[PDB]
């Protein structure tokens, strides 16, 4: 519960905060909604000599479309992702998967950013970030570049991100008008890490699917992108025989942890039925 | 009549006002001048022997005033303290560990954070031994040998001392009957019921504020005691103060639930050092810590078994338990009843014959068992007894609505002596099932369920349907002197009523509420018996200097002993004013007649003495015959225990594919005789079903072959949430104890006791039609899968 | 130490904490406001819930010194100046929506800012609202009773 | 102490606390003696005769065949047979005779 | 040696008055304290700890 | 405020005063010292005695400025570490020296002085040497015996 | 009880408290041992706004022989004169008069400066003062003087200091050795102020008295230095005739208050009783 001692920063800037995340180093950690981070200082698995709270950068927080994209700032809570009526319209997905992470003080704290920048393979929005195509803007000491979310995670707690840096915003592709969507979650109960969930994004043309996207989170090391489960619905109905073979494409690759929410052959057929249930509810949508 | 508020209403709660504003005094709300904190460092170990402790770097720090080891309490005898099993339990670990986080040095600090910081400072060196987990293995020739302190070697079952695992073997009823029976009945019913390893988990953890005033020579001590005297009785014991020098204080406690009945070490370590330092110190566990070291529940692995004929009568039960205990005996029950009452096992039905044996073993894992609404293992008798009933009826090829109605006690036939020894006290037990049944349209339930199944088959539904049936015989109140006490101290408790001269009324009762509204509901007796207005009577509970002596609550015993003190008490008091009735009106005691708040002159009602005004006489007036005053203590012997009963029904709906049940609907009723606050009850019961449906549906602590705890903490220790937990349809029938003042049984553990079968035989009843046989607890969706996984359902 | 100012139930605050003291420890132990309660180790359970800035906050997973100049409501600060109970206080007491009452303070907490985001929720939005509070005692049944009793009032209020 | 032979050393008395303390009329007129330590002696004397009971049944004699020496009932005309009172204190809780209530306390 | 003293303490959340005080006869005082305050006995504890002589 | 620095039965103390603030308010109300008690108004009566420098001081007649930079002993400084009792409280105990307590802190602090004036006082010497301190219950008697008994024990011999 | 907020001052040298009371003017007092001002504060009879704290100042605390006199710096305490051998030997009826002064806590404390300065009739030392005719050295901004004893009193409170001033030291001819000397005080009770008292100094040789001087407490609104009282027993055998004739002209320059020690006619009787006494010991003494 007690956590070790530690210098606590305000940076006013961006610029500021990654000046001294350089300085400091390895024993400097940002601090954004604090909703994984202060958990694991309680514990003392973390033991960080220096937070830098991101709270008084203003520039980390809003929503805005800029081109063919939607681009959220680090900073934006899961509260302000849902109550966006903006969001809704162009990118629907999100809300639907922030309302089935965590619960409502959680949600009222805890930032898109730290989701995405985590690693742990139990957080929802990266997953759904690798269905999206997002890519990652990060800025550090040697300025500014663009990993794509779909390479941005290498294990449990080892991302693409360097010393110094932080994500500073994330950038959507924003899907056409009229695709469907679905972010589907199997769990124990509300607050849990999914046992596995299926993030899917199509759009159809004539009964058919023209195109696919699916993410699979919490069943391996990572978040997972199933490049080709997506590809074998396109051209397709949608139909019986098509959602068999992508299901076979997506269990391919997980590799899931046996805990607490089973063991690693029941999360791998998880991810299929999450993703046949998620295929469906977006094929409808569309 | 508005203001009386007695018996039967559904008063709503005293203890309201303070909890609703954030002023309720739980433990770690107590401040006090100069206290300090304390906690363990714990092991990192199951099983290991400790080769050094070393502490310097910990004293060294600033802030730390004392860390104590198993080296300064060995002097003073408390380096182990005696259980309520009549076993003794490590209080800082000495030359070895047994349990993964068990407690090997207590550190005190100016506050909580200096304490953490300090306890990483302590180097503790180890020492491997091979860990046993399994309590199927613990009487093998080669398992381990924890308790060296009390044991030697022992490897088998037929030497002088029984095997050095082994803690108890315990029998009870007719075995050479029981086994003449199942020689010759037509069918014999056997299955091993698993009642896995679950915790009570109050929302408050186990805490105290010990402060030893040295200058006095007198110790106050709060603390999360549900039974607050045995704690004074026991300090008093174990450190040689004298009772009149101990002041145990249990305040507002945050749900107790059977987890805050024995002692922990933090209560002895908070002590001790108090003593030494001369100032208070606090000891406050995190949730962890309580999950992995406080005492747990169930862990029973029942082999049962029913006797019967092809027709369906039930002519024997008998049932084997291996009971793994931990690593030390902790188990609160009266001290002759080492399986507490799980011979009431034979349940609701008549049997002529029964059979029951308990072999209790140590294993590497924390203490506990009789925890978390168990009545003292009846939770375990009725799992035993309403699985079996299930289980048979499938091998009858019956409904089991139909076996249970078969072979049920009869009313005419209470007071009922069972065939394990318990003579129930009264039930109607046809009436109420044949309620419950129509209520939730049971044999339409049961065409549904035809249909459904054959849809399944025909591969139009995913989904199965389950009807769980729980018709459960409880026992609680104890008990009788003859043969309930606790650590020697008779199962009795007690009540002190006073009226003071305007006719408000202060009275204390040897029970300790942790949410159960007894300071609401004990006025109400009260208020009934003597016309008095609840409002004007203030009951109080939990300070061991003016409460009368009590055994405390737990075992649903309250409103069987205390309740029924209450009521004795007030009825002494009634007597007397009735004495002061007649001298004031001048007539016989015989011509006076009660009527509701006043006596009144038979045949002169107009002549007649209130009880307000009889108050004020015995202060003012007080007749010459007789001492001034108002007032009453009863120390009550209940002359049996009390058996409310009940019927609850589940729907369940199973998706096969993913394992994920849902509840589609749960009917309970519960008798438990004269219903003193109706709306208590139904919150007592919301709350005991939802328990149930944890512990059937998903709460476990496990170990693991190295010995460490899994899942004992909220990231896995399922807890269900207001979106996960049914709602509860809840309804009753009313037949009173015979022998109670009030005709009031207990109530509270009801709902858990009779709702894990009834969640469990929902589960297993989905999937009877496919030959699953007995799924073991609990029922999470992988293993839900599993069982799908293993008939062939997902290919 | 660091310097910290805010405000606690409408009065000024102004201390000196270390940078690791949780929110929950400032307000119990430094404050001596002990109706926030501790029942995890994990941000499971919700019983230190506060009202910080408009937001239901879980103050055993927030610094205290992240929350100077925040505006801060407790149970304490419910009640009316006059004493008068708030809306949610008399329905948990009405419904029957508490025991032991060591949720309560978070539950009421937690309440007060989902009437505030949904003046008229359905019990499915109230169930789901409080999805951060964990309760052993009432089985949430008459906690939700509590809260539609709470909304029926305040809506009456204008 | 004198009353039922128990150490004045393992008595704790209090007084003015009116949630705890039984009513009375207070300390003036030299009237504490007279008025509380008559109760207190008839108090102490209505413990005495439960335990004298208590013996009875324990020593498995009639109370008439019991005489009080300090600290504890004998047997008359057979002394060492006996009990103290602090041993039918204990007794009243752990083996309550099955015609009394538990406990030993009394009030005047 | 010590004078006439007390220590009132209504408690407005629970409806209950304490009263410490430099009381011979503290039950007496009670019983006054409720006549005149309207409080009703068991909602005024009245504690006369130690006193300085009376 | 004015900022105080001083010694208190042996332990440092620092702490922020108003000037008019009496010795006897700054140790009962700020040091939580509750032993020392006021009797009156006009400095008659000792019940507020404490040992300021080696001197006997009425402490509700000095201002808790004037005892900056001071070493001070009250009644809870007597006792040893061990627990034990010094001597003039167990003689004020065992010769029944106090009835309601209230001029027993001040009466024992002022004898401590005493006895360290005079070791081996005469009865005479005794009675003038506490005629600072007023008590109501005793009738003075025992007092004089208790601190008989104190002296008798500290010089190893009776003297009267 | 509670006295009035006041700003309080430790000055370092007589100079410079000096330099206060003069800046600050009659809203400053001087605070010695505290225990006639502290008490009158806090009755609120007095409410000043500065206290000027002499305890730093050294130089105002000591007993020192110089020339043909003793001078006591106005800080000294009563305590100190007590255990003071050198006055014992030289002026022994200081240490008489001292024994009978308020009590042992007061009498650490409180000053022979600030009894002597005060003003209140009921002050023991004032009269000894004229009765050994004391000279009393006085600084103020305008520098040193000297007022003796017999000249500092005009009423109650009614002193010769003038504003800023300070009495410093008190300078005390030394008596002839062998010397008689008593002082003879009848009160209440221990600590309370006279119902009348006396103090005497006289000298005697061929069984004749060759030096007396009297001086009375508290039987007036000053301390009196009773001149002719004194004169008169000057050449005689200090017996009873001779006496009666010092008691009536003591008598004669008595008025005292008519308060709870009794009637002003009691109290001017027992001036006469106390003086009487004082020279029976005083003979017996002398040496
Ligand atoms: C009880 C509970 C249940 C939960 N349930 C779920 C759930 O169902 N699904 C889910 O997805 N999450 C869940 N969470 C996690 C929650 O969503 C966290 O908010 C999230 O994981 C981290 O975001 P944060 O803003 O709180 O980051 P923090 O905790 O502040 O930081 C997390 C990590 O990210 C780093 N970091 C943060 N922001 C930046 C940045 N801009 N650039 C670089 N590094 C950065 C930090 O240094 C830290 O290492 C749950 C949490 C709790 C306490
Ligand atoms: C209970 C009690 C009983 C007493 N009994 C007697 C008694 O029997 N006989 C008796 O003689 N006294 C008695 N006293 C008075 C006591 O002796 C005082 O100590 C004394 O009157 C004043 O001396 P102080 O040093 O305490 O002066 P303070 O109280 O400090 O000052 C008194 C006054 O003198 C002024 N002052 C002080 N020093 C100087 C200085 N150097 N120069 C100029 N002005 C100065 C102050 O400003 C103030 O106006 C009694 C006191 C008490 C409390
Ligand atoms: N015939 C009856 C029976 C009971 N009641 C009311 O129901 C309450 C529960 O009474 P009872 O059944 O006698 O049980 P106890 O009070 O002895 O409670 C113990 C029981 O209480 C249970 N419920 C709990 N509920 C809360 N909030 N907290 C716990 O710790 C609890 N622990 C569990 C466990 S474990 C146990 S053993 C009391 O207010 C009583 O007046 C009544 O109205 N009529
Ligand atoms: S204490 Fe459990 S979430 Fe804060
Ligand atoms: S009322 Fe007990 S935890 Fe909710
Ligand atoms: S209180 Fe009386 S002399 Fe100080
Ligand atoms: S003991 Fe009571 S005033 Fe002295």
């Amino acid at each position: 519960m007690i956590p070790g001692s530690f210098d606590y920063h305000r940076p006013k800037s961006i610029a500021d905060a990654v000046a001294l995340l350089t300085k400091l180093g390895e024993d400097a950690r940002p601090l954004a909604g604090g909703h994984s981070l202060i958990p694991i200082m309680k514990t003392r698995l973390a033991t960080p000599e220096h937070l830098v709270d991101l709270r008084d950068i203003g520039d980390l927080v809003g929503i805005r479309e800029e081109g063919t994209d939607v681009v959220i700032g680090a900073m934006t809570t899961q509260h302000a992702l849902i109550g966006s009526d903006f969001l809704a319209a162009k990118l629907p997905i999100i809300r639907e998967t922030s309302l089935l992470i965590a619960d409502p003080q959680i949600r009222y704290m805890g930032t898109i950013g730290g989701n995405a920048a985590n690693g742990d393979p139990g957080n929802d929005m990266p997953a759904l970030m690798q269905c999206l195509g997002a890519a990652y803007e990060l800025t550090g000491p040697e300025g500014a570049r663009i990993v794509a979310a779909r390479d941005y995670y290498q294990g449990a707690y080892f991302t693409a991100i360097e010393p110094g840096e932080l994500l500073t915003a994330i950038r959507i592709p924003v899907p056409p008008t009229g695709h469907g969507y679905a972010y589907e979650k199997l769990k124990r109960k509300i607050g849990d890490y999914a046992t596995a969930a299926a993030a899917v994004v199509l759009t159809m043309s004539g009964g058919k699917c023209v195109t696919a996207s699916i993410g699979l989170t919490n069943v391996a090391n990572t978040p997972l992108w199933a490049e080709e489960a997506g590809k074998v619905l396109v051209g397709t109905a949608l139909d019986k025989p098509a959602l068999d073979k992508a299901v076979a494409l997506a269990e391919a690759i997980t590799a899931p942890a046996s805990d607490g929410r089973g063991p690693a052959e029941y999360r791998t057929k998880m991810a299929g039925v999450m993703l046949r249930r998620a295929v469906e509810r977006a094929k409808a949508r569309a | 009549a508005e203001k009386l508020q007695g018996m039967g209403c559904k008063r709503k709660r005293v203890e309201d006002i303070r909890f609703t504003q954030g002023k309720g005094n739980y433990v770690d709300d107590v401040k006090l001048p100069g206290m300090l904190f304390g906690d363990f460092v714990r092991s990192s170990h199951a099983h290991a022997r400790i080769k050094s402790i070393d502490t310097s770097k910990a004293k060294a720090l600033p802030g730390v005033f004392a860390v104590l080891t198993a080296a300064d309490l060995k002097p003073l005898n408390l380096h182990y303290m005696p259980t309520l099993a009549g076993d003794v339990q490590a209080v800082l670990a000495d030359e070895k560990v047994l349990f993964q986080n068990q407690e090997v040095a207590f550190v005190v600090a100016k506050d909580r954070y200096v304490a953490a910081d300090a306890i990483e400072l302590v180097e503790v060196d180890y020492e491997p031994l091979p860990v046993l987990v399994d309590p199927f293995k613990a009487m093998e020739p080669d398992a381990p040998l924890l308790r060296e302190d009390i044991k030697d070697k022992m490897t088998g079952a037929h030497g002088a001392r029984k095997h050095h695992n082994h803690i108890f073997r315990w029998e009870i009823g007719d075995k050479e009957g029981t086994d003449a029976t199942f020689a010759k009945a037509e069918v014999v019913s056997k299955d091993m019921f698993t009642y896995h390893r679950v915790h009570p988990s109050p929302l408050e953890t186990c805490q105290c504020v010990a402060s030893m005033d040295k200058i006095k020579g007198e110790l106050t001590l709060w603390g999360t005691f549900q039974a607050p005297h045995v704690i004074r009785t026991v300090v008093s014991l174990i450190s040689g103060l004298p009772e009149h020098k101990i002041h145990v204080i249990a305040p507002d406690i945050g749900g107790g639930f059977g987890n805050k009945v024995g002692a922990y070490s933090g209560y002895v370590c908070a002590v001790v050092a108090s003593i030494v330092l001369g100032v208070p110190v606090k000891w406050v566990e995190d949730r962890m810590e309580n999950l992995s070291t406080t005492s747990f529940a169930r862990d029973y692995h029942m082999t049962t078994e029913l006797a019967a004929t092809k027709d369906g009568k039930i002519l024997a039960m008998r049932c084997h338990v291996l009971a793994d205990h931990g690593a030390f005996d902790a188990c609160a029950d009266p001290s002759k009843w080492p399986a507490g009452f799980m011979n009431i096992c034979t349940g609701s039905y008549d049997m002529p014959v029964a059979h029951l044996a308990v072999d209790g073993v140590y294993t590497n894992k924390a203490s506990g068992g009789v925890a978390y609404r168990c009545s003292f293992r009846v939770t375990e008798a009725v799992y035993a007894i309403e699985r079996a009933i299930e289980t048979l009826a499938q091998r009858l090829e019956m409904d089991s609505a139909d076996l249970r109605i078969k072979n049920f006690i009869q009313p005419e036939q209470f007071p009922y002596m069972a065939p394990l020894g318990w003579e129930y006290d009264s039930g109607n037990y046809p009436l109420a099932m044949k309620k419950a049944m129509d209520t939730v349209g049971y044999h339409q339930l049961r065409a549904e369920q035809k249909a459904k199944q054959e849809a399944f088959k025909r591969g139009e539904t995913r989904e199965i349907m389950g009807i769980g049936i729980s018709f459960f015989t409880e026992i609680v109140g104890a008990g009788p002197s003859k043969n309930c006490d606790i650590l020697g101290v008779s199962m009795f408790d007690s009540a002190e009523i006073r009226i003071h001269p305007t006719g408000s009324v202060i009275a204390r009762m040897g029970t300790k509420s942790q949410g159960q509204g007894h300071e609401t509901t004990y006025a109400q007796i009260i208020a009934t018996e003597l016309g008095i207005p609840a409002d004007d009577i203030m009951i109080e509970e939990g300070n061991t200097d003016t409460a009368p002596y009590g055994l405390g609550t737990y075992g649903s015993r309250s409103t069987p002993t205390a309740g029924a003190a209450t009521a004795v008490a007030a009825r002494k008091i009634k007597a007397k004013a009735q004495m002061i009735a007649a001298h004031m009106l001048e007539v016989h005691e015989g011509d006076l007649e009660w009527d509701v708040d006043r006596f009144r002159v038979k045949g002169l009602p107009e002549k007649f003495k209130t009880m307000k005004e009889l108050a004020w006489a015995s202060y003012n007036s007080p007749p010459p015959n007789l001492e001034p005053g108002l007032e009453a203590v009863n120390y009550y012997d209940p002359p049996n225990m009390t058996y409310p009963f009940g019927a609850y029904f589940c729907i369940m709906d199973i998706d096969v594919d993913t394992g994920v049940a849902k509840t589609r609907r749960f009917y309970a009723l519960d008798d438990c005789g004269t219903r003193i606050n109706p709306m208590i009850i139904e919150g007592q019961v919301h709350g005991g079903l939802t328990e149930a449906f944890a512990v059937a549906m998903g709460q476990e602590i496990r170990y693991d072959e190295q010995g460490n705890v899994l899942g004992a903490s909220f990231m896995d220790f399922f807890l269900p949430t207001a979106v996960e937990t049914p709602k509860w349809e809840t309804d009753y029938t009313v037949t009173p104890s015979p022998h109670h003042p009030i005709g009031a049984k207990g109530v509270g553990e009801s709902p858990h006791v009779g709702g894990v079968p009834c969640f469990s035989n929902a589960v297993n009843d989905a999937y009877a039609f496919l030959n699953a046989g007995h799924i073991q607890m609990p029922h999470d969706a992988w293993r839900l899968w599993k069982v799908g996984e293993q008939l062939g359902l997902h290919v | 130490k660091a310097h910290i100012e805010l405000t606690i139930n409408g009065h000024p605050v102004e201390a000196l904490v270390e940078p690791r003291t949780l929110l929950i420890h400032f307000i119990r132990e430094q404050q001596n406001l002990t109706g926030a309660h501790i029942g995890c180790d994990t941000s499971h359970c919700g019983a230190c819930t506060v009202d910080l800035d408009g937001m239901s906050v879980k103050s055993c997973t927030m610094f205290a010194v992240q929350a100077n100049g925040a505006s801060i409501t407790t149970i304490e600060g419910m009640a009316a100046p006059d004493g008068t109970l708030s809306a949610l206080q008399e329905g948990f007491r009405m419904m029957h929506g508490l025991q032991c009452g060591y949720c309560t303070p978070g539950m009421i907490m937690r309440s007060h800012r989902l009437l505030q985001e949904n003046p008229s929720p359905t019990e499915a939005e109230i169930r789901f609202g409080i999805g951060g509070n964990l309760c052993r005692c009432t089985g949430y049944q008459n906690i939700v009773k509590a809260i539609q009793y709470a909304a029926a009032k305040i809506n009456g209020v204008p």
